């Protein structure tokens, strides 16, 4: 029992840490995201208003 | 030199204008005659010929 005990405690551990890897990961990706739009902006701008 | 306009947001959704006028461009019989039907805009035949 406690060999699963202190298994699931370090288990816990293990994925609050997979959260923050996650959540670090997640918040890169909004803000490359964020960028993205502001770069459609810039393509449809860069329809070079046309000519 | 196709006056394209690049408006949709989505792609293709272009535009296609034409500039063709011009002091030269009189009458379009299709495309300069000579003395006649673009220069009388430009040299203006009326001098003494007229007489």
């Amino acid at each position: 029992m406690r060999g699963q005990i202190r298994g699931l405690e370090m288990a816990s551990k293990n994925s609050q840490d997979g959260i923050s890897l996650i959540q670090t990961a997640e918040g890169a990706l909004t803000e490359t995201h964020a960028i993205l739009q502001r770069v459609r902006e810039l393509v449809v701008q860069a329809g070079n208003t046309g000519t | 030199k196709n006056l394209v306009f690049q408006i949709g947001a989505n792609a293709t959704q272009q535009i296609s204008v034409n500039i063709e006028d011009m002091g030269a461009d009189a009458l379009g019989i299709k495309e300069a005659d000579g003395s006649i039907a673009a220069l009388h805009s430009v040299n203006d035949l009326d001098v003494t010929k007229f007489a």
